[PDB]
């Protein structure tokens, strides 16, 4: 039950952030909706920094780890919205941007996770 | 805030029994455009057909010579909030 | 904005809770391609695809229900961040074949499930 | 429920001044194994070094002949709950 609160509090903050950023920005560039990209890139950055930080602090409460990863990063990022955007582009005959969206989300999200991990490792 | 309705609907070429139309695409992911046409005197059934989202022209055939026609165009498009939905139409009249 | 916020939170909390239960229960069974994280992304792809086809045919339904299913449930259920650390960890461990396989199966798999969701409902209608 | 500690740590080959060790990998994504070694009589500094996650053997060199050594192996690994963390060690004694 205490673990469930961490997932819900963290998850609700993430989903709410994703909802605000997507509705505000996605329509600016429909070929690669920037709200959905930013939330995935940002979640990649946070999980990467968590990767390096939690290693160095093995005695942190599992409540805070759960709230940041499964909660916040889980609620903030999205695979389903990434799919419909690409699916819609494929149905619209826009293959060049369907491919570009897949590469930028995947390559971009791994790069942000690498930066998060190595920035904290270089500091510590 | 972004409009999903096309703009500048117009007839770029005409024969007695056909019209070639064009339009500017709206700044959204359009899956297909729906073209409707019918005789402006309203005792005649309106017909429709789709064209792919990549296209911004269409040919209408099998018309009668010397008759006023009403031609409309709307989109089926993807957006974040509404997923797949239909736009409002844009409309013009043209006499063959 | 408050009624819309409830849809996002109720839907999102259900999705996140489902992802939390399925991941902790199953991910450890096959560490090269954690099956809990895969299933939640494939399942969210299926639901968003069925929503895509269904909401088109019922254009005047409440925006509350659309928001709760897509931004809420599918948004909370699926995850890109966990997908990244899994792949990143495999790359750091020198396990390139499974890092590639994880990327292809999540992407190709998730689009296929969205296609099935859309076309099953379109074929029924 | 899944253990991140290696099993069956053992010396498979030995010279007077070196040891080749092996172990079974745990059922988790291991990023690297850390090998530590030092003289069992505790007035001697313990040394460590890593080996890639793909490997399950290591060579220890520059040892003194006829001396008892304590050798341990632990992992740095990925899991869903804890992300990157260190396992408990598995340990053996061996006399050159
Ligand atoms: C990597 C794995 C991915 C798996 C998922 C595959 C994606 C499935 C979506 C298919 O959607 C189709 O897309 C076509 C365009 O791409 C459309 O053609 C439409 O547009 C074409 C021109 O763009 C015309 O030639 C067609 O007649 C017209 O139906 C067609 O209707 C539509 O159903
Ligand atoms: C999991 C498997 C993944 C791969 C599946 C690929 C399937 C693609 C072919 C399916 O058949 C298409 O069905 C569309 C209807 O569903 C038709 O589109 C027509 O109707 C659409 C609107 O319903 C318009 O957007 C199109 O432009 C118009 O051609 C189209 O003619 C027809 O060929
Ligand atoms: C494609 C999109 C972008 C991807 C993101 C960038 C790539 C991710 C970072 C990779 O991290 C490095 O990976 C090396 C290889 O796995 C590791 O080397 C380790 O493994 C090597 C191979 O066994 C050994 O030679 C090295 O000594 C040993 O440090 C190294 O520690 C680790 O920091
Ligand atoms: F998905
Ligand atoms: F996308
Ligand atoms: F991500
Ligand atoms: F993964
Ligand atoms: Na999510």
């Amino acid at each position: 039950i205490k673990s469930l609160f961490a997932v819900i509090i963290g998850g609700s903050v993430g989903c709410t952030l994703r909802w605000l950023l997507s509705t505000k920005f996605n329509s600016l560039f429909p070929n690669l909706p920037p709200g959905t990209l930013v939330v995935n890139l940002l979640a990649g950055l946070i999980i990467g920094t968590a990767l390096a930080y939690f290693l160095r602090q093995p005695h942190l409460d599992p409540f805070w780890k759960l709230m940041i990863t499964t909660g916040l990063c889980g609620g903030l990022s999205t695979y389903s919205t990434f799919s419909v955007e690409v699916f819609a582009l494929l149905q619209a005959g826009n293959y060049i941007w369907a491919l570009t969206s897949v590469l930028v989300h995947v390559i971009g999200s791994l790069i942000m996770t690498a930066l998060g991990f190595f920035i904290i490792t270089i500091l510590f | 805030s972004v409009s999903s309705v096309p703009t500048k609907l117009e007839v770029v070429a005409a024969t007695p029994t056909s019209l070639l139309i064009s339009w500017d695409a709206p700044a959204v992911t359009v899956v297909h455009y729906v073209i409707t046409y019918g005789e402006t005197g309203g005792n005649s059934p309106v017909q429709e057909f789709t064209v792919p989202g990549s296209k911004s022209t269409a040919t209408i055939s099998g018309l009668k010579p010397g008759v006023d026609y009403t031609i409309t165009v709307y989109t089926m498009y993807y957006s974040y909030s509404d997923l797949y939905s239909y736009s409002s139409p844009i409309s013009i009249n043209y006499r063959t």
